[PDB]
């Protein structure tokens, strides 16, 4: 009995200046009792639009919403760098009041290649004195998004003692940042001399090596 | 003051167990409108979880969490509140306040959430250990110096970062989380700044991890 709302499709790439339109199916006629909400990772969820079509205070007029029934529609006219985001539609007509999965709009980067600039922290002092060893490998603002960094320590590649991380897309230059962390036991650790963070990328015709000699 | 909901609350329990969550609001009359928690799962889009009139003379709920969970309100201290029990795997969810704008079961004004994390595997609230990220000639190029902070073997999610109580924003990248084969989360954020201003600002980094209530503020040297 309860309405279920869907929305198609689930992620888009688009590009800054497009227009955009993303659709909202409700399972029955609802009439013209459907809000959007846009969601951003962390961030309070926003109304948009209430009534199918009005706009919400603030509301930048790029958005505009249309429909009736079953079928209803959210258009951004020149989709700009803040508009990256997940939009999810919500009925308010019956029942429990049921809202779609969400449409993640993405970015359909054009954008120049750019290398990443390669950074390396030693483990802190206070970290040591407490028994374990993590060394930071940081790629800053990179295009595309494919990055191989590998850990070698005495010249030895390593396998199995790191982690990587890389954040969302910047919405004003399409760039990523990479964190990779080698852990080892301070132990292992001062076993050795030479740490080494070696990066590959479209950027580079071949691959960068940012080092330390351990306590220099 | 401007309109503000603030959730608190979320953290690790085991299945069975109870937690409480507050909302505390502000820069509005509070006790005008109706209020509503709403959620976010895992793997689902948001559920509508429960309601309550302005008046509190009513209360609703999701089939899913009726007998289970208790919405009720402080008008005088401009407070929502959601009694959980009996919390089970599929409870899981960042939880947000919301504010129904006109009675009409649809809101205006959300806080950011609190997470809710129901566990029975073996890893038990721990916060994290915050390691500075010093700058130094290895992280610096083209008159900028990049540092930051390592946050260090946390439990359960999430934890936040900000620069110097939030003045601090362009060119900050705080990464998603790890998993660590300990089953503890690790994060670092950086920030690149000036060159030249390492002798002369302060770069403090804001750790909360209020799953444990952990509050840090690591000031990063070079
Ligand atoms: C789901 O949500 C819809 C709203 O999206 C609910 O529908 C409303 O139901 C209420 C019932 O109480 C209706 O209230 C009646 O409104 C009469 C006046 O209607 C006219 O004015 C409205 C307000 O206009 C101002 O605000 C709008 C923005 O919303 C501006 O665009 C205008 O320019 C004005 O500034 C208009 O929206 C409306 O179309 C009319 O022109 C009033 O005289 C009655 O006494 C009564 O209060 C309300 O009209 C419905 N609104 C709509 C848009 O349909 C619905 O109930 C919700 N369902 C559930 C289950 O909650
Ligand atoms: C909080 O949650 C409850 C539960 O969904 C909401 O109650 C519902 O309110 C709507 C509108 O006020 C009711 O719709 C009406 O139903 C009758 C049929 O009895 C119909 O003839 C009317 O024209 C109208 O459609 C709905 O019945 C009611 N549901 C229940 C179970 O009582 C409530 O609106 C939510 N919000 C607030 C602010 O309380």
């Amino acid at each position: 009995g309860d309405i279920e709302m869907t929305q198609s499709p689930s992620s888009l790439s688009a590009s800054i200046g497009d227009r955009l339109t993303i659709t909202c199916r409700a399972s029955q006629a609802i009439r013209e009792s459907v809000q959007w909400y846009q969601q951003k990772p962390g961030k309070a969820p926003k109304l948009l639009m209430f009534s199918t079509s009005i706009l919400e205070s603030g509301v930048p007029s790029r958005f505009s919403g249309s429909g009736f029934g079953t079928h209803f529609t959210l258009t951004i006219s020149s989709l700009q760098p803040e508009d990256f985001a997940t939009y999810s539609c919500q009925q308010n007509y019956s029942g429990p009041f049921t809202f779609g999965p969400g449409t993640k709009v993405e970015m359909r980067a054009a954008a120049t290649v750019a290398a990443p600039s390669v950074f390396i922290f030693p483990p802190s002092d206070e970290q040591l004195k407490s028994g374990t060893a993590s060394v930071v490998c940081l790629l800053n603002n990179f295009y595309p998004r494919e990055a191989k960094v590998q850990w070698k320590v005495d010249n030895a590649l390593q396998s199995g003692n790191s982690q990587e991380s890389v954040t969302e897309q910047d919405s004003k230059d399409s760039t990523y940042s990479l964190s990779s962390t080698l852990t080892l036991s301070k132990a292992d650790y001062e076993k050795h001399k030479v740490y080494a963070c070696e990066v590959t990328h479209q950027g580079l015709s071949s691959p960068v090596t940012k080092s330390f000699n351990r306590g220099e | 003051g401007e309109v503000q909901l603030v959730e608190s609350g979320g953290g690790l329990v085991q299945p069975g167990g109870s937690l409480r969550l507050s909302c505390a609001a502000s820069g509005f009359t509070f006790s005008s409108y109706s209020m509503t928690w709403v959620r976010q799962a895992p793997g689902k889009g948001l559920e509508w979880v429960s309601n309550i009139s302005s008046s509190s003379n009513t209360a609703f709920y999701a089939d899913s969490v009726k007998g289970r969970f208790t919405i009720s309100r402080d008008n005088v201290k401009n407070s929502l509140y959601l009694q959980m029990h009996s919390l089970r795997d599929e409870d899981t969810a960042v939880y947000f306040c919301a504010r129904d704008r006109n009675g009409y079961n649809f809101f205006d004004y959300w806080g950011q959430g609190t997470l809710v994390t129901v566990s029975s595997g073996t890893a038990s609230t721990k916060g994290p250990s915050v390691f500075p990220l010093a700058p130094s000639s290895k992280s610096t190029s083209g008159g900028t110096a990049a540092l930051g902070c390592l946050v260090k073997d946390y439990f359960p999610e999430p934890v936040t970062v900000s620069w110097n109580s939030g003045a601090l924003t362009s060119g900050v990248h705080t990464f998603p989380a790890v998993l660590q084969s300990s089953g503890l989360y690790s994060l670092s954020s950086v920030v690149t700044v000036p060159s030249s201003s390492l002798g002369t600002q302060t770069y403090i980094c804001n750790v909360n991890h209020k799953p444990s209530n952990t509050k840090v503020d690591k000031k990063v040297e070079p």
